[PDB]
């Protein structure tokens, strides 16, 4: 009842162009960083795959199922500029 | 939430 | 769903003129603009707003002085501007340029 | 829309 | 002739803490001006405000040539950390 | 005088 | 609406004892970039001096204003507001 | 209101063997264990059963999911099952105070 | 409680 | 959050 | 003689895209027998045909019922982590 | 065999 | 046609050659028909481990129609096998199959 | 069939 | 600090008019392997659509991965692209 | 990296048992204001609580702030503290 | 370098 | 041998601008500004940055810690590094010459 | 120093 | 001389 | 003027442990490791730590940049604290020499 | 040498 | 401690060439080139020099002996010195990681 | 260092 993606994003000047939320010292009642937002027009937008609520697994190779949120954030930004998202989603 |  | 932008957030007060605060508002819970925010639909040539020079057209206004306005009433919104008093502070978003 |  | 003073009051419970008179419609000049200091109060444990300091603007609303109530909502409305520009005779 |  | 309340911290071990979240960078609650109080440790030095409550929102650190701060500069102001901290903090009703 | 502590997580694999995964668990929205908080606790470990073996599970750890069954807001029957239909090998989500 |  |  | 490794594989919509066979109910060790085209396993490049599965995550497999290594590897997880060893070729 |  | 047919699918695969080829094999051509009448070059296995099945979107039977610029839709077994040998580095391959 |  | 932009060229008669150094085997800068673009010719591809620049940092050619490839691979990359290129470039 | 500790004390016959070192006017350390702790003394009321250290700089007497006094303001401060006295000091880790 |  | 002044000390806590803090300084281990005095001293205070918008900085200022780190001896590098590594809020600690009639 |  |  | 070698690169992402990132480093400008070489070296490989359980680097790897910090020519000190600042997950770009 |  | 590598060891014996022998040493009991280390360290290997056509030093090589002057424990002054009065035909005791 |  969950489903898997695999999503590459080229990062734009405005980022990655999503916003993320969760983490083990926080928003959907457990520990999971999973998408709040995806920006018009930025690179999570133009690739199409992104969903909100998106559950994000893993960042490259960095595994981001049970860290705090700065971690997960920094795990992003430090991602590179060709960024393997491995997602889930409850469709 | 953090944009990224 | 739909995509969304990031916001920029500012704070201005403004001082009330004799016409008023010189700002079109539209929307509410009763009357989406869409998301029942409300929205500056216009600046009035010679109103405070356009004299303060902040305010901009489809800036989303979500608090006035100490009233809440981000899930109103349309005319809920109106009376709160209306009756803010002659210093206004007006808490308002607006779409950054991506 | 109304004028404030 | 005058002294000026920039003093940056924390609002408390009992508001900043002080009294003001005054304004262009004030029955019997036109300044706002402090006529009391509460003892407990902001602007008493900040300890430079003076009863008859004439206040001439709040954060960046002019309050020199004002009606009384445009002050007293200037200053209701400015916030939780507040600067005050004052004068008082030298 | 008001209390402010 | 709100109350008001300055509160003053002695630096202990483990910190200032209790968490932050928000900022202008990842608001806390929508369309709020307050930085608010999350969690009072036990034991700490906040729990200690007994007057912050979770959900406070932090106004001022020593004479640094944090109204309108990205989370990092927040938490560098209480970084490096010294041994004896300066809380100046609001709370509802 | 109330302090708090921070907070430790874990994810725990066990074998069922014969007697089950050899804990109790107390919780669940239709009868809170600890006031305010319908959540999955731990309250006692068999001597002999495969939790103890294991020996990483202690006496009031949470128990936030269990395989891919979420249980953190999950009556006691509902969280109960999930533990009860989980297969030979059983994937727990806990956290703890640390 | 219940024994699992 | 942070701890501080 | 053998050669070992450590393989992480990511669950896709079809599973890790492998068939196992063996098992103490079958020698008794858990061997790939297949890998599928277009698959996590296939993507990723490592696992191969006759691959022998000892651990899955910290689930010693090395000597168990075919089942509970399906269990096994059903219940492991998104990011799956597998310590195999191949005839060393 | 079994597809995992 | 005579003969009942599908739905194809039409897509750019460019492959990165490693160190053991392109990691996939072909049957076809004009002297060797893999398909009663089609002379078209179709894979008949991805090796494991190789670079066509590391990059995953590459199945056994997709036609191979076109190699870099060389056209292969109506070529010999030998000049197919030599435009994907010699095709380089980087192999845009155009195939097309059924769905 | 040839190896590629 | 770095600003980033997808490029898409039209293959020309001279190919897509620009000249790149770089490489695992061929750093054009000390201890950095990119590709980078050190030239735009005149009346070219590159130069007509207006948008590449010297020094430009050549990340992505169509979905091909250039950050840390050969010199000869990146030029390869950008041969067999086909008539409609997309780059992904970083600069700054 | 510094460590702190709060330390109460019964005040003695012999007054509290250490000496201090500093003040605004009279530096122990070269440009540094602190008040040190340069001595404890055997038997006296600081020795025998165990706890104060030599080079111990105290931050806070009761509630009065001695990061930034004179050295005779740091000796009223701790003479006029009362018979229990609350010391909130820092110390080199 | 190269010309492409 | 030197004749010296009394000092005034302060400590002034700045908000970083984008532009840094507003200031230069000068000195260090490495290059001494007056004599062999090793301090690290403000040389310039840059109009419109955080330095002068604060106010009370002043040329001539020697810095003395910059948040936790000592800079009373140390090369011009050490300083540099630590005012520019400092974070957005920056712990100032400075003397200067009080001056005589 | 001072004896306190 | 160096600007910060 | 010496001989030299030549060199592999490889990017090394690392999670930060409680104890840091489990290396030591050598070197910067104002403290050659290697005459008139300012490079950021690699001397030891602390047991438990990232790096360690990592498994990549090793002791004499060159370390060229981290994060988006360049640590090729710069004090000691910036390359310490510039490893010590970079958060979390920290991408370290490194050199080694290859064999002859 | 410094330990990161 | 640390981590460790394994370690090659070799005998090589340089022809002093007109410049010497044609490398560069770091390290001695005054100056450890590693961390409490006080093994001699080759550093440099001279373009053109003795030790560059004999091909088989290499930089980072730790130096154990000079002919009979073991160097394993000395200060830097007194390696180098074995170094310069170690004659014409000189045998070095080195050992390498990996 | 030193040239030997």
């Amino acid at each position: 009842d969950y489903e898997y993606e695999e999503i590459t994003l080229e990062r734009g000047n405005s980022g990655l162009g999503f916003s993320i939320a969760g983490g083990t010292d926080n928003i959907g009642d457990d520990s999971s960083i999973f998408i709040t937002k995806i920006i018009t027009g930025g690179a999570a937008a133009q690739d199409g795959r992104l969903r909100v609520n998106d559950c994000i697994l893993r960042v490259n190779e960095v595994d981001v199922r049970d860290v705090t949120h700065s971690k997960a954030v920094e795990a992003l930004k430090e991602a590179g500029s060709i960024v393997r998202l491995y997602v889930k989603r409850r469709k | 939430e953090t944009e990224v």
